[PDB]
């Protein structure tokens, strides 16, 4: 039983820099993947990014430089600082164990697969929102 | 002597049709107490057979689609893919109609041996155009090795020799007459013998001299290699009609994912098999030597790797990994495929083999290698 | 798309665009006012607890859209249905597919 | 008439890269393969390689492999044959005057070579 | 005898074609009006062109009867073509 929290401010000022922290609970920072997910109200859900340990860090390319993700043990957390905040921003964001997995459809000596990353049990959700 | 020997055999680019029947069952006549001496070196048959087989692809060509129209500027982005893999180019063109006083605008994969960048860094033009001209191989005619018998005229014969340890020249006991030879399949290949004969006895080493570097040396293997290709790419065709009934048939949507075509080799079998030719080149070569074998030192694209015509579509395979050990699970070989062909060593009679449509597979037998030893 | 189905009939939830290489289509379940959840990765694996109902169209065909059929739907199935498309001839896909509200006339 | 024109002597430094040209012309170039050899001030001729103009495959001893590159380049209709001799590791062991010459049959008879150039490092 | 006769009119036809113009440029777009009558008989087609000329840079605006067996219409309602454009090389 692996238990996500997040936690948030809420609201955020436009042009500051939001912060988001995911705390974990029945599972270690350092051992799995660890992804955050931004669903705009009344939209579809999107993969802003993910982070591990051993280095494989790769945030969406839209939201790249301008996000940040890092993996605390201590405190066991996620931080997401995602950085140059505006009014698309406003959504519900959701943290989650990312699990890989490889797809193969050729030689593999040719590099002819990829991998997937599917979001195994996620969190709750924060509602953070943008507004003067 | 030397005389003009025909065909005989039992849609083909060498026109087997034409050909004499053969006999269905050939007269061999075993001659006995005679001795004689060959020089596969010097045969006339050779030179023939070399003649006969450019004039039949050059008489195959004559009839079909001369692409004149396809060297332009094409601009070329890349095939819808994620992934170094540029080896396709999805080229657009300003083609000619049926009406030369219309253009229509029409696109083709191109593989990117078949085209260069000229200047704009998205535009190429096909790689014959500053060299040659280009004569689309005609789609029902096909590239498959058929075996073809070399009958003498009457009043000549054949003599085979069937001594199975043959060096190749010199005095062969144990000769034979023939009408005619076997079935000899005219596979075009480099750096392989693909559906060969094999020998009897051992592994055969034969080259003109073994001291002069110039010469190769052509191994035969008493067992063969079995070579298993695929081009996994389902490549649909597509007409295009350039001019007033002449079509150019061009790659369309690849149906599927775009992987690199390959043959595989067995290790344990290609293993021991260069076991037996280092134990009969250590033969010529002392037996203290070091008979390393390495891949090959440079040239033209046809002798750099392992070319070949698979299925109709023009392969030239790496075969970096085969010739790799010092000699005191399969083998992938990567192989690309190409559609602008220069054969023969020629320029002027490039060709466009069209492209063929869903996939396409080997499984040929190697029996033997032209190898080159480093001076 | 508002795909509506009766209970204890079979539903018919597609997604994404048309299948171009090998792809593997992940799912996802969005009951209204929770967090999404995982159905099914590699086009048919589920994992546990996910009942064998939900199905989906293997990966392994070209030219078809990721498809996931709900046999004997229930009131838990009443959720968005989300697809998260990985094609080997597309770059990574950042962003779900457009959801359809399975709605149950229950 | 049967002429290898060579190119300029050349400089460089341990390191750097040399190329020794031989454009080749009055004959048949197909048939006939193209050697290379280096003759070292006050010493014997040292055989660098040949080249086959038909296919364009090289051979070089062990000394050499890995380091020259034997390369050709036909013109139109194959009248003029540019035969380019490449070097790469170069050291000042390497100075040497590099000929080029056409083996004419199975003896390995050079009835023709090159003027020479001095590659001085 | 009755195929080999077959095979030696086809032969002896394509020979007598061999060494004959190519009218490959007579392929074109085709300005087509009905040839002067009052008057069916549709059956004449008084077609304009722009032909090649002996020099590869100049052309020339010049016309000819057609018969309708002759010219497909395309599309504009006057612009024609040769039957054999989409499927044939006529000499
Ligand atoms: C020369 O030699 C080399 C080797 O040295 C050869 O290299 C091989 O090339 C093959 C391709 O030509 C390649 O094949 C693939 O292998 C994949 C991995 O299989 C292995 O692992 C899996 C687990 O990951 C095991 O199940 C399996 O037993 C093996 O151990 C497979 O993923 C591939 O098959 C799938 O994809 C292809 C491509 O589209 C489909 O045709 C095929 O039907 C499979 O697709 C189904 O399964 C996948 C599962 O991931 C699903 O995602 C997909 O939607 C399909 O789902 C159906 O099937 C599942 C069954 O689980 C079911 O649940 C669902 O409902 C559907 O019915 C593919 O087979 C070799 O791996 C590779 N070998 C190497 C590199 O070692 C080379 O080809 C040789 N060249 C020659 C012969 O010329
Ligand atoms: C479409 O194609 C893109 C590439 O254009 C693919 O995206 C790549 O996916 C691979 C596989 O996940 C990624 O490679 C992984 O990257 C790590 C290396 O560092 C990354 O991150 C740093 C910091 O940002 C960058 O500097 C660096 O360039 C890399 O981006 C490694 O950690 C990973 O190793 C994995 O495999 C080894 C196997 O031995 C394991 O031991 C490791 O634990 C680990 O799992 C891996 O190499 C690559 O970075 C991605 N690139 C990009 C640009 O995103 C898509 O997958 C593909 N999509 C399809 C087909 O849908
Ligand atoms: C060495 O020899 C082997 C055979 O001993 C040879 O492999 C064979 O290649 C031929 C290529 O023609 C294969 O035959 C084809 O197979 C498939 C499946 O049936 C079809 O696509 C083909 O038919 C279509 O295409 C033909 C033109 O290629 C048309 O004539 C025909 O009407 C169809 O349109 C065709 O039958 C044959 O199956 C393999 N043999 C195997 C797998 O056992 C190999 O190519 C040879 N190697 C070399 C280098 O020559
Ligand atoms: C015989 O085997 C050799 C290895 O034993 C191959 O040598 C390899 O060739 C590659 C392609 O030319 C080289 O990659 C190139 O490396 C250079 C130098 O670093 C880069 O500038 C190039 O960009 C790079 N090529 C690409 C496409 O990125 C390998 O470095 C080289 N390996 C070694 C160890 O030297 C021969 O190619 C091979 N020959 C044949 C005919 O198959
Ligand atoms: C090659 O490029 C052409 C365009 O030059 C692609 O054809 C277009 O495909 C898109 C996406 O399906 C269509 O919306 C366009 O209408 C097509 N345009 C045409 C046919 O002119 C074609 O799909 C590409 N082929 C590949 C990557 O195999
Ligand atoms: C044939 O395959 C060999 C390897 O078997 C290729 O050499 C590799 O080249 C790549 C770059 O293309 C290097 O990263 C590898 O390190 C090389 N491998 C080895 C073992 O040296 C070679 O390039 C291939 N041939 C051609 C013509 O591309
Ligand atoms: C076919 O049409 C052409 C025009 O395309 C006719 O030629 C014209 O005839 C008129 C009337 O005599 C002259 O005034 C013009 O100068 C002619 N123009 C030319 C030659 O370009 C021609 O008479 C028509 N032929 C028919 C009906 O047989
Ligand atoms: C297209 O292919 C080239 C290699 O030919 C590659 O460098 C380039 O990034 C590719 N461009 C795109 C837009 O994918
Ligand atoms: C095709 O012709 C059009 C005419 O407008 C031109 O813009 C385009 O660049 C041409 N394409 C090529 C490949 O030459
Ligand atoms: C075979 O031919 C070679 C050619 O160099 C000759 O020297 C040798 O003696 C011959 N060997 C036998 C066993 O006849
Ligand atoms: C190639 O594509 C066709 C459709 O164009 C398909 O029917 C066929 O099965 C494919 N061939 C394969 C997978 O070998
Ligand atoms: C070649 O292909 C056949 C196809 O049936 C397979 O049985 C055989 O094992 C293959 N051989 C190698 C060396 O890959
Ligand atoms: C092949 O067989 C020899 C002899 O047993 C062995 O030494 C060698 O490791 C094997 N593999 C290769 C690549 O030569
Ligand atoms: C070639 O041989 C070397 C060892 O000499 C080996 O490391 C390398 O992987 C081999 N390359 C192949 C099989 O392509
Ligand atoms: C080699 O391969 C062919 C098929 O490509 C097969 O018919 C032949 O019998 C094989 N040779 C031997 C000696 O088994
Ligand atoms: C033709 O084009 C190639 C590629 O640009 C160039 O290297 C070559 O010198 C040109 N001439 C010949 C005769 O190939
Ligand atoms: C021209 O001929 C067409 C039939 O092809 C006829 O219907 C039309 O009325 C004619 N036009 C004139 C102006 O005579
Ligand atoms: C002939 O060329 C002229 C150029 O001005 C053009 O107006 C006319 O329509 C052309 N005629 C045809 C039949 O294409």
């Amino acid at each position: 039983q692996v238990h996500l929290q997040e936690s948030g401010p809420g609201l955020v000022k436009p042009s500051e820099t939001l912060s988001l922290t995911c705390n974990v609970s029945g599972t270690l920072v350092r051992d799995n993947y660890w992804s955050w997910i931004r669903q705009p109200l009344g939209k579809q859900p999107e993969w802003i990014g993910y982070v591990h340990d051993s280095g494989d860090t790769n945030y969406n390319p839209s939201l790249k430089s301008r996000v940040h993700l890092s993996l605390d043990k201590s405190k066991n957390l996620v931080s997401l600082r995602l950085t140059g905040v505006t009014a698309a921003d406003s959504a519900i964001y959701y943290c989650a164990t990312t699990k890989h997995g490889r797809r193969i459809y050729g030689v593999v000596a040719f590099k002819e697969w990829f991998t997937y990353f599917y979001m195994d049990v996620w969190g709750k959700g924060t509602s953070v929102t943008v507004s003067s | 002597a030397e005389t003009t020997l025909f065909c005989a055999s039992d849609h083909n680019v060498w026109a087997t049709h034409a050909c004499v029947p053969t006999d269905p069952n050939p007269q061999e006549i075993h001659l006995e107490n005679v001795t004689e001496e060959f020089n596969m070196w010097k045969n006339n048959m050779v030179e023939q057979m070399h003649t006969d087989i450019i004039s039949l692809w050059d008489q195959s060509l004559k009839p079909c689609v001369k692409l004149t129209p396809l060297c332009v500027t094409l601009q070329c982005t890349n095939v819808t893919n994620n992934i170094m893999r540029g080896e396709l180019k999805n080229c657009s063109f300003n083609m000619t109609t049926e009406l030369r006083d219309k253009k229509q605008k029409v696109y083709s994969l191109f593989y990117r041996l078949d085209v260069v960048q000229i200047n704009s860094n998205k535009e190429y033009r096909l790689i014959n155009c500053n060299t040659s001209a280009i004569t689309q191989a005609c789609p029902k005619v096909s590239f498959e090795p058929i075996p073809i018998h070399y009958c003498a005229p009457a009043g000549f014969a054949i003599l085979k020799c069937k001594d199975k340890k043959f060096n190749g020249t010199g005095p062969c006991p144990s000769v034979s007459t023939v009408q005619c030879t076997h079935g000899i399949k005219p596979v075009v290949s480099t750096q392989l013998l693909l559906n060969g004969s094999l020998a009897e006895e051992e592994v055969m080493i034969r080259s003109e001299n073994i001291t002069n570097n110039a010469k190769n040396i052509l191994v035969q293997f008493n067992t063969p290699v079995q070579i298993n290709c695929t081009r996994p790419n389902n490549n649909t065709r597509k007409s295009i009609r350039i001019g007033p009934g002449q079509a150019f048939y061009a790659t369309g949507d690849i149906i599927g994912d775009i992987r690199q075509a390959h043959c595989n080799v067995s290790k344990a079998t290609w293993n021991e098999t260069l076991g037996k030719v280092v134990k009969q080149l250590r033969k010529h070569f002392g037996n203290n030597t070091i008979i390393r074998f390495a891949n090959s030192s440079g040239g033209d694209l046809e002798v750099t790797t392992h070319s070949f015509n698979c299925g109709g579509e023009f392969f030239y395979c790496n075969t970096s990994g085969l010739f790799n050990s010092t000699w005191i699970d399969s083998i992938t070989l990567p192989c690309r495929i190409k559609q602008i062909i220069n054969m023969w060593q020629r320029i002027g009679q490039a060709m466009y083999a069209p492209p063929i449509q869903g996939v396409i597979r080997c499984v040929s037998n190697i029996t033997g290698l032209i190898l080159t030893r480093d001076g | 798309t508002f795909v509506s189905v009766a209970p204890g009939q079979t539903a018919r939830i597609t997604c994404g665009e048309e299948s171009l290489g090998s792809r593997s289509v992940i799912w996802y379940q969005q009951r209204p006012g929770q967090a999404p959840s995982l159905i099914i990765y590699n086009n048919n694996d589920r994992p546990s607890g996910i009942p064998d109902r939900f199905s989906g169209s293997p990966g392994s065909t070209f030219g078809t859209t990721a498809t996931l059929t709900i046999t004997s739907v229930e009131a838990g199935d009443e959720a968005d249905y989300y697809c998260h498309i990985w094609d080997s001839r597309r770059p990574t896909n950042w962003v779900f597919g457009e959801g359809t509200t399975l709605i149950v006339l229950s | 008439q049967v002429q290898l024109l060579q190119s300029g002597a050349a400089v460089t430094k341990p390191g750097a890269s040399v190329r020794v040209s031989c454009e080749a012309s009055g004959y048949n170039i197909r048939d006939y393969f193209i050697h290379w050899w280096r003759q070292a001030p006050g010493q014997g001729l040292q055989w660098v390689g040949w080249i086959n103009p038909k296919t364009g495959q090289p051979n070089n001893p062990r000394q050499f492999q890995g380091r020259v590159s034997l390369t050709r380049h036909a013109s139109w209709d194959f009248d003029t044959y540019s035969f380019y001799m490449d070097l790469k590791a170069l050291r000042s062991d390497d100075t040497a005057v590099y000929f080029c010459a056409r083996q004419r049959s199975d003896y390995w008879d050079f009835d023709v070579w090159g003027s020479g150039t001095q590659v001085t490092v």
